């Protein structure tokens, strides 16, 4: 049907969360104010690996990768969570 | 419900079990495997026994310390009932004598007690009560035990709304009286019956099975006030049945038919004994009697239990009366016996 | 030669008689036992300790004892070093969590501190 | 990863000796059902044999395959000479235990057990 | 000290000491280590590799001459990889003396069997299968001794608990004696007595 | 001075008595619960207040050696009796 | 009524103030028919026809960390960052400010000892108040 919450997991210290912390560092805020009623839940960690979960309605929880990704590619990926609605 | 009565534990011997149980004929066949099968859940059970004490000492190793309570009652006294039934949460009937005697016929083992226990259980404030009627028990029957036990069963429906009533259609066991029945003929002349017992048709049914739809009477609020009819998985006539008996046992057999006009003298022939009978004209007419099929009442399959046939525990029923010639045989070397 | 080659799982879960109820189920603590503050001795907090979690204690309705189900309930093993007793865990099988050693920092006391001119840590009795 | 072997040097003579004592129990149970005058079938006990041994089936240890070949050994010696009596034997087939709650709902209604 | 405390027989140190050192430059293929208790044991701490070759010198040699096993005994020890802790002890009737022979395996290592040197081991190190289920390779009956007969599990394990798991009763249903999962009608109280005051300064284990 | 539950059952000591839809008085049908009726706490209450002279008292329960450990009691507490910790007695300094 | 566990009675990951997950172990089981509050929301999942993906605690603790994986690693701070854009998106919604003065309702030694519902339960609480209102 349509997205209810996006969970964005990082780390503090690993250069594979490095692009991800760049889509927090400077592309969150007007993300932010471009979805206002969308929790977007940020959650850093010890040494895991970055992970995106997408929760639909009904429980729908989609799982995409975000190890060694750029700040384009994260970009690209919450995009199409966006856009996907699926 | 009250915190001493909480289930408790993984059901073991030392667990609670929720169930305060009085189980009377306790001291017989039947109260014999339920308080066993009572004794392993934790419950505490009221045995209330007449006879003497001694006769009773095998009930005690069936439970923990003060998981059974051995109490006096009698019969025509609603004094000991009350008394006994006060405390418990299901009450259990399996007062019954195969046998009138002096001092009590039928009516009073069938009719009286059930309808005074059924009575002081409602009006002492009991949940659950239990009831153990037989399958062919009718009002119209040629013998004095089901037309007894038809018009108790009728009283304590009527008196307790809410009883359990079950019918078991003929229980085969140890210390029964249908196999040991049919294998204590043997000596006497050669198995009576009448035109060869080719003419009636049973389906006996396994102690453990009866016992286990007990408990799960006991356990189940769906089934209050039914009237249950545990039957055996296969039907036989009565001829290949004695077959199947004279056939484990590994017995030489030749059946004679004992007609109308002398097989109902043998019993005050074979009973000029005040002693515990060995035969009589009500097992006569019960032998001789069909068991009826009653499709719409729920069976042993409507309480979660797989009905255990007769082939798979005669020979550990009928293991006792081989002399010693065939004591090293087989289940695997008696063909079974043909079902109707 | 008389060696074998042997770079499986060292696991003995079928030889120690154990029934499968009692591993699957049942978790394993490792763990420093912490120190009882009604005491200053430290002695207790030496070894290791492996105990298990606790099943249910109920009332016996005879006398009011704490009857129990669990054989594993009063069983607490001791081990000197950590990846002892990690390797015991993982030589029966049992689902383990383990803490951690928490010795205490080493305080700085000063008795003068306790006579000190400008500072707030003075006493303002002895 | 080099210790001592017990009777095995790897996994095809161990199953070679757990295939024999399978062969053994194979032929020790009509001797079994027969002596001891048990209630059970020749089918039922082959068939608890088989999940007797089917219970260990994870085991890929040359050494407690080894270690349970002698043990079932000892079952088996235990069993020829009449050493076991009836309960014996009949504590493999637990009969006189309660069925034992198996999904999630019904361990959740009886108890507090994972 | 007069009293009270036990008298130290420094002769039985200094004799048991010298012998040691000659059970010790007599075979240094097996023997470990050496260690005289303080209240004058000799303890012989060898490899499991020399059961057979160090106690056929025991028995045998003609300063040694311990002709009797007194006692076989196996002690486990959960925290150590090798966790069964075989223990022989000799009794030398003409040298008036006792001696102990220490070794040790796990669970699955097999250590040979001593009933060719001493047949008195032909139940013992039997018992050890039963208690403790080390095996005991060339062994003529090695089964289980103490246990009852369906025992399935080693007691004397200290991850086997004190009570087992299953109990016996009677059961009139099968009229038989079963064995069910057992349920203790008080649980045992464990008792946490330790007290955490270092009662011997001497035995203090120096820290990491 | 043992008082008795509305059930129709005797009350301990402790204050035990069970409740009337309670299963556990079926061990008391037939049968009697053996309660004591020498309740400890009324029986001190007939012991008088010992009148001593000191501040400080000495006492063991008497018998010497078969009374509890002797233990040394304060009565500069005036309001308050000085309560014997094992045995129940309690002293009185008189001024 | 549905009833629960306590906290001395479940194995149940906590989180403190400063964002360090720990867990209690079960002291004593929960009292009567009361069972563990997961049990109890995964039973109900299971009658409503829509039965949760897990058995066991371990696989609740695995969906814990599928949600937010520093709720499985006990005893470890871990530091959040990003202050400046919190700071930034605290800058859209100008809330104004009352005149009323924050004052805390705890403010005495009477306000301490009956806050939650485990504190209002007890006798001894109930003899401290009693103890420092006198
Ligand atoms: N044919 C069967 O087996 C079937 C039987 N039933 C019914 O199930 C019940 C149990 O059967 P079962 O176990 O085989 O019978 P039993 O003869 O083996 O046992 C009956 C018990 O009832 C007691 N009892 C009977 N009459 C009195 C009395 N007047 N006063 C005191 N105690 C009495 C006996 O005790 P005591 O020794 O003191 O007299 C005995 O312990 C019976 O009611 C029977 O009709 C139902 C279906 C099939
Ligand atoms: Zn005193």
């Amino acid at each position: 049907l349509g997205l209810r919450e996006i969970r964005i997991h990082l780390c503090q210290r690993s250069p594979g969360s490095q692009g991800v912390r760049d889509f927090i560092e400077k592309r969150y805020v007007e993300l932010k104010k471009a979805n206002p009623d969308l929790p977007i839940l940020i959650r850093e960690c010890s040494d895991v690996q970055p992970k995106l979960w997408a929760r639909y309605a009904f429980g729908q929880e989609k799982n995409v990768s975000l190890n060694n990704f750029s700040a384009d590619q994260v970009t690209r990926a919450l995009e199409n969570v966006l856009s996907s609605k699926a | 419900l009250h915190h001493a009565v909480i289930p408790h534990g993984k059901g073991g011997r030392s667990s609670v079990s929720g169930i305060v149980a009085t189980v009377f004929g306790a001291t017989g066949f039947l109260g014999r495997y339920l308080v066993n099968h009572l004794g392993r859940m934790g419950s505490q059970v009221i045995v209330p026994y007449r006879c003497e004490p001694y006769d009773t000492m095998h009930l005690r190793p069936m439970g923990d310390l003060g998981q059974i309570i051995f109490m006096d009652w009698n019969g025509r006294d609603k004094d000991s009932i009350r008394r006994a039934v006060e405390h418990s949460n299901v009450v259990i009937n399996l007062v019954g004598r195969e046998w009138e005697t002096k001092n009590f016929d039928f009516e009073d083992v069938f009719v009286k007690i059930p309808q005074a226990i059924a009575q002081v259980s409602k009006e002492a404030g009991v949940e659950k009560f239990i009831h153990i009627s037989h399958l062919n028990a009718d009002i119209k029957s040629s013998s004095k035990y089901l037309r007894n036990k038809a018009v108790g069963e009728k009283e304590v429906r009527e008196t307790f709304p809410e009883a359990t009533i079950i019918k078991p259609a003929d229980i085969f066991g140890r210390e029964d009286r249908f196999l040991n029945y049919f294998a204590n003929i043997r000596w006497f002349g050669g198995v009576p019956l009448i035109s060869l017992g080719k003419k009636t048709v049973k389906q006996p049914v396994y102690i453990v099975d009866v016992t286990k739809g007990i408990i799960n009477a006991i356990k189940d609020p769906d089934a209050r006030g039914k009237t249950f009819a545990f039957v055996g998985p296969n039907r036989y006539l009565l001829f290949d049945l004695v077959q199947y008996v004279f056939a484990v046992a590994h017995r030489p057999f030749l059946p004679y038919p004992m007609p109308h006009f002398a097989y109902r003298w043998i019993g005050r022939l074979f009973e000029i004994s005040p002693f515990e009978p060995w035969t009589t004209r009500d097992k006569v007419e019960r032998i001789h009697t069909t068991d009826r099929t009653l499709p719409h009442l729920p069976g042993l399959e409507d309480l979660g239990v797989q009905a255990t046939p007769l082939e798979l525990k005669a020979i550990e029923v009928l293991r006792r009366h081989r002399t010693y010639r065939w004591l090293s045989s087989e289940i695997e070397d008696v063909q079974p016996a043909k079902t109707v | 030669t008389q060696l074998i080659t042997v770079d499986e799982k060292l696991d003995i879960t079928t030889l120690t008689g154990v029934p499968e109820e009692h591993i699957k189920t049942r978790k394993a603590r490792i763990f420093v036992p912490a120190r009882n503050n009604m005491q200053s001795g430290v002695n207790n907090t030496k070894k290791w300790k492996m105990e298990f979690d606790t099943r249910e204690r109920w009332e016996n309705p005879l006398m009011g004892w704490a009857s129990t189900a669990d054989p594993l309930s009063n069983l607490v093993l001791t081990f000197s070093t950590k990846e002892d007793a990690i390797a015991f865990a993982e030589k029966n099988g049992w689902s383990y969590d383990v803490e951690e050693r928490k010795v205490p920092k080493p305080k700085s006391k000063s008795y003068g501190a306790n006579f000190s001119w400008n500072k707030r840590t003075r006493v303002s009795t002895k | 990863t080099s210790v001592k072997p017990i009777f095995s040097r790897d996994m095809n003579e161990a199953k070679r000796r757990v295939r024999e004592l399978y062969r053994a129990w194979y032929r020790e149970v009509p001797n079994t059902v027969h002596l001891f005058q048990l209630d059970i079938s020749v089918k039922q006990g082959r068939d608890k044999v088989r999940e007797m041994f089917k219970k260990n089936a994870h085991v890929t240890d040359p050494r407690v395959v080894d270690l349970l070949v002698i043990k079932g050994k000892m079952e088996l010696e235990e069993t020829i000479n009449v050493w076991k009596q009836r309960t014996h034997v009949m504590r493999f087939f637990h009969e006189t235990e309660a069925p034992r709650p198996k999904d999630f709902l019904s361990k959740f209604y009886v108890g507090h057990d994972p | 000290t007069r009293p009270t405390v036990r008298p130290r027989n420094d002769v039985a140190h200094k004799q048991l000491s010298a012998f040691g050192e000659y059970v010790a430059e007599i075979l240094p293929k097996y023997v470990q280590q050496v260690q005289v208790s303080c209240f004058s044991e000799l303890e012989i701490c060898i490899h499991p590799d020399g059961v057979i070759p160090v106690l056929t010198f025991l028995r045998d040699h003609s300063n040694a001459q311990f002709k009797s096993l007194a006692d076989l005994t196996a002690v486990d020890i959960p925290t150590r990889q090798n966790r069964f802790e075989i223990v022989y002890n000799l009794l030398s009737l003409r040298f008036n003396s006792r001696i102990r022979v220490k070794t040790y395996t796990d669970e699955l290592t097999p250590v040979e069997s001593s009933v060719s040197v001493y047949k008195a081991a032909n139940w013992y190190e039997r018992e050890i299968w039963d208690m403790f289920g080390v095996f005991f390779a060339n062994h003529p009956d090695l089964r289980r001794i103490l246990t009852d007969y369906g025992f399935e599990g080693h007691p004397f394990r200290k991850d086997f608990p004190l009570s087992g798991y299953v109990e016996l009763r009677y059961d009139d249903e099968v009229k038989r004696v079963v064995a069910e999962p057992v349920e203790l009608a008080q649980e045992f109280r464990k008792f946490d007595l330790n007290s955490p005051w270092e009662a011997f300064p001497a035995y203090r284990q120096p820290p990491e | 001075g043992v008082r008795t539950s509305p059930t129709g059952e005797k009350v301990t000591h402790t204050g035990q008595v069970y409740d009337d839809e309670d299963y556990r008085r079926v061990r008391f049908v037939g049968r009697q619960k053996e309660v004591n009726e020498n309740f400890a706490i009324d029986l001190i209450a007939e012991q008088p207040v010992s009148q001593v002279g000191s501040r400080v008292i000495s006492c063991d329960g008497g018998g010497g050696a078969l009374g509890h450990p002797r233990v040394y009691i304060n009565l500069d507490k005036e309001t308050k009796t000085g309560t014997c910790g094992y045995c129940g007695l309690q002293f009185r300094q008189q001024h | 009524i549905l009833p629960g566990a306590a906290y001395t009675e479940k194995s149940a990951t906590y989180v403190n103030t400063e964002g360090r997950a720990q867990q209690t172990k079960v002291a004593v089981m929960p009292p009567g028919l009361a069972r563990e509050d997961w049990k109890i929301i995964r039973a109900l999942s299971e009658i409503a026809g829509m039965t949760l993906p897990y058995d066991t605690l371990d696989q609740v603790r695995n969906r814990l960390e599928e949600v937010s994986p520093n709720l499985v690693r006990y005893d470890d701070v871990e530091g959040a960052n990003y202050f400046q854009q919190a700071s930034e998106l605290s800058k859209l919604v100008n809330q104004q400010l009352l005149a009323d003065p924050l004052v805390p309702p705890q403010l005495t030694i009477k306000d301490f000892y009956m806050t939650d519902s485990i504190s209002r339960a007890s006798q001894t609480m109930a003899k401290c108040v009693k103890a420092v209102t006198e």
